[PDB]
RNA sequence: GGGAGUAGCAGCAUAGCCGGGUGAGAAUCCCGGCCGCCGUAGGGGCCAGGGUUCCACGGCAAUGUUCGUCAGCCGUGGGUUA
RNA sequence: AGCCGAGGGAACUCGGCAAAUUGGCCCCGUAACUUCGGGAGAAGGGGUGCCUGCGGGUGUGUAACCCGCAGGUCGCAGUGAC
RNA sequence: CCCGAAAACAGGCGGCCACCGAGGGCCCGGGAAGAAGACCCGGUUGAUGGGGCGGGGAUGUAAGCGGGAAGGGAAACCGACCCGUUCAGUCUGCCGCUCCCAACAGCCCGAGUGCUACCGGG
């Protein structure tokens, strides 16, 4: 795993979930499998996605999101389950 | 009225999904040279050559393209001795043995193997066996083989097959037998440069489709295209009888589907991925790999045409079974040039 | 087994690649690829375009 | 009763996402931001016709082609000045 | 419900059904026949973008609208989409 | 050549367990397979997906900076566009190398009994 208080970096490929749906639901799918990834690869209970990855995932429309997002995580212990915290790198 | 012929073959019916994934194959040849009928490797890619005709009729002596694939074939494991008896309405198996030292890895394929079965006892057994086949109880013996992908990077659980020894006598079958079992099989030591062979696969798979792909019947006229049958057949049939005849085009699986192709020309054997012209070793993967492939490192064959299956897949080779008189001779052809250009 | 030249970009292709257009005079071009055969009918001038050697040429010829 | 936990809940305007809140309970209710649709009409004004559907507070058995803490639904009180 | 399609170009079909082609503006030029009004946008052919400069009409006007010329330059394509 | 042990004489052989438990399935990372099911490969005794570094490819030479440009202007300057930096920049539903991140944790199904007629040796 990775261990709280520490600042990771992750390139997430949106590529993959590209053709998977019609181009018109393209951005809304890509936020669910960013939160997803996130947790898959953080080993988190919950994600909390910025405000500012949403703005950059939505920048061009629904229907043309970017292929490949850097992000910044930091992950917090609090009542046993792990939360992690996504921003824009 | 008119005539004309019906749409598709009634002899590869039913078009089902294959049993199994390795084929099996149902018939052997008739070959003098006391030796090991067939191989088995793993489908590598296609590219294309330039030769002087060797082959019978015109463009004799003229140079030509051939098209060519690549088969990828490591070595063999020989693990058993398999005996066949005469049953009532056919062959039965008598007996086998197998050698007492397996990879590891052959546990993935066959989960429940023997513990102690110490090299004295794998003596014994075949002690038993030659006497046995001395005896004259014995009709055929065959090999008991497994592949070995981890070789070259491409899986872990192997293959086994059971193949079959050419020749007459019982006897002299068992004593190559016995001399094969416990070491490695080469494509070199097996086949011949210039020979033909006969070449078994499953299909590449395509789901289900429809009756215009699947039988190659006519697309309908525009109106019904318009009409929402443009894909459709007309009719299921007559009155009477008062039933669908199975003969009538119907959709459901296409590929995947066991197949023999005849006659295909074995041109060059290859070693370590090179192979040797003149006088210079040039190496057959073209620039950036194969595709759906990498780099070809061990041991291979060209094979000219088209072969059936997908890229990464199990293929067996055996010799001709259905050859014509009129033959190319047994020698590789001559060779001026090989592309290693970017296939992608 | 000789390699042809391409009359629009310049390089050579390998053998059992590429085309021959024919001309009613009697003149004949080689083509690689459909892209080149393309581009000198439509006519685009290879004298401008850095990925063939007629560049090289004329900027010789500044 | 069987048909059947099936057809239909597509086609003429394909629209949601992130963060926060309420609440027993939130794809479907509220706030902010991003992204979108109409834009000589899907905006503004107003006859006939309808008759309280208008407003505030409180609710969710039924109605609403799903859910519902929402409502032209249910209850309690109000509201039309020449 | 829509987009593209090599080589052929109606061989399809009761029947070119359906689809394709043409398309705005300026200049040139325009058949038979005719109730002399038309036919007629007949047909058919050329041109059209950006930048730099010159000129004209009305007007008091380096206000505003409209009409011409020459040169340079990019692209497969300048009524470049509609 | 294709289908083919439900071929009711419902088969033969090698091996494992049994008379807790061999073995199987779900779950997980995937695709050469795929309407649901099924098939195939891998799971730290590991290169299965991703990242990073390289290779092979597609298009066609980025932004910035500098220098020119038909002409105009008292002049500082304007100017579509051209040349250099620059086979560049952007991209990759292909290959290779590398454990940097994730293939963790588990949950279900599972054969045990004899009667008499025996069969070949106890
Ligand atoms: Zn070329």
């Amino acid at each position: 795993p990775i261990k709280p208080g520490e600042e990771v970096i992750f390139v997430v490929p949106i590529n993959k979930i590209k053709k998977r749906v019609p181009r018109w639901k393209r951005a809304p799918r890509a936020a669910r499998f960013v939160r997803e990834w996130i947790a898959r690869h953080a080993k988190a209970d919950e994600v909390i996605i910025g405000t500012d990855v949403n703005e950059k995932i939505w920048e061009r429309g629904a229907e043309k999101p970017p292929g490949k997002l850097r992000v910044k995580v930091v992950v917090e212990e609090s009542e046993g389950k792990r939360i992690a915290r996504v921003s824009l790198a | 009225k008119i005539h004309r012929p019906r749409r598709g073959s009634l002899a590869y019916s039913p078009r089902k999904r294959a049993k199994s994934i390795v084929p099996r194959i149902r018939s052997w040849p008739k070959d003098s040279e006391v030796r090991m009928l067939g191989f088995a490797g793993y489908k590598a890619g296609m590219t294309h050559i330039l030769m002087i005709d060797d082959s019978p009729g015109l463009t004799k002596g003229k140079e030509i393209f051939v098209p060519v694939t690549i088969v990828e074939v490591p070595p063999l494991f020989v693990y058993g001795i398999r005996a066949y008896k005469q049953g009532y309405l056919g062959l039965e198996t008598a007996t086998e043995v197998w050698f007492h030292d397996l990879h590891k890895n052959v546990a993935r394929r066959i989960k429940t193997l023997p513990k102690n079965y110490n090299e004295e006892a794998f003596q014994a057994k075949l002690g038993q066996l030659e006497d046995l086949v001395n005896d004259g109880e014995i009709a055929d013996v065959r090999l008991l083989v497994h592949t070995q992908p981890w070789l070259i990077g491409l899986k872990k659980k192997p293959e086994v097959m059971e193949y079959a020894i050419g020749g007459d006598d019982v006897k002299a079958k068992f004593d190559y037998a016995k001399e094969k079992i416990g070491k490695e099989l080469r494509a070199g030591e097996v086949l011949h440069e210039g020979e033909l062979l006969d070449v078994i696969a499953v299909t590449k798979g395509k789901g289900t489709q429809g009756p215009v792909k699947r039988w190659g019947v006519k697309v309908q006229f525009h109106k019904a295209q318009r009409a929402g049958k443009g894909r459709h057949i007309g009719n299921l049939g007559p009155w009477h009888p008062a039933r669908v005849m199975w003969t009538v085009p119907q959709a459901g699986q296409m590929g995947f589907h066991h197949r023999t192709e005849f006659n295909k020309r074995l041109i060059a054997i290859g070693e370590n991925g090179k192979l040797v012209l003149d006088g210079n070793e040039i190496e057959i993967t073209p620039k950036g790999g194969f595709p759906h492939y990498g780099i070809v490192r061990s041991d291979f064959l060209m094979i000219e045409g088209t072969i059936p299956g997908s890229f990464k897949r199990i293929i067996r080779v055996r010799p001709a079974i259905r050859p014509p008189k009129k033959k190319p001779p047994v020698e590789r052809p001559q060779i001026t040039y090989v592309s290693r250009e970017s296939k992608q | 087994a000789r390699w042809n030249v391409c009359s629009y970009c310049g390089r050579e292709f390998e053998p059992g690649t590429g085309k021959m257009f024919v001309r009613n005079d009697g003149r004949v071009l080689f083509f690689c690829s459909s892209k080149c055969e393309k581009y000198y009918f439509m006519g685009r001038n290879p004298r401008k375009l850095k990925w063939t050697k007629a560049f090289q040429e004329a900027r010789l010829q500044r």
